[PDB]
């Protein structure tokens, strides 16, 4: 599935790994998706996420309270929830419905919160952003 | 990959 994302999309992908292994977290979590995303800093997702005023500290701080740092280091790779699989898939699917063919950063923010249910999902309500405008103001962006 | 065993290449993990 990796063959139909952007670049970017990648970066954000990649990132997320490095966010759970950072936090010694074992599985790759719809809220390492968020992190990544943010952490990307450049694409479509990052600028509605900043513009929505959702902050990398914010989540981290969400995710720490949540989920908790791990006692031990995790492996170089770390597998995706089921959640976040499903997150990738509905990425894909929103792309496909939009006339797309590449999978963008702004496809996964759409996915996460097409899914809208994980750990991310309840991050982002935490601090106040409803799933609802997130998809408003990515699509706007687009 | 999106599965458990072993590394994929970039992100995740597959099966064999």
């Amino acid at each position: 599935m990796f063959e139909r994302f952007t670049d970017r999309a990648r970066r954000v992908v990649v990132l997320a790994q490095e966010e759970a292994r950072m936090l010694n977290h074992n599985y790759i979590g719809t809220e390492h998706i968020l992190l990544g995303l943010i952490h990307e800093g450049e694409g479509v997702a990052a600028k509605s996420l900043e513009s929505l005023g959702i902050s990398l500290e914010g989540v981290r701080s969400q995710v720490e309270e949540i989920i908790g740092q791990g006692q031990q280091a995790p492996s170089g790779h770390i597998p995706f929830t089921p959640r976040a699989k499903k997150v990738l898939e509905l990425s894909l699917r929103e792309a496909l419905q939009l006339g797309h063919n590449y999978i963008g950063t702004e496809h996964i923010l759409l996915g996460l919160i097409r899914e809208g249910e994980g750990v991310a999902a309840q991050v982002l309500v935490k601090l106040g952003a409803e799933l609802t405008r997130v998809r408003q103001q990515v699509i706007q962006l687009l | 990959g999106l599965r458990r065993l072993f590394a994929d290449q970039l992100v995740g993990r597959r099966n064999i």
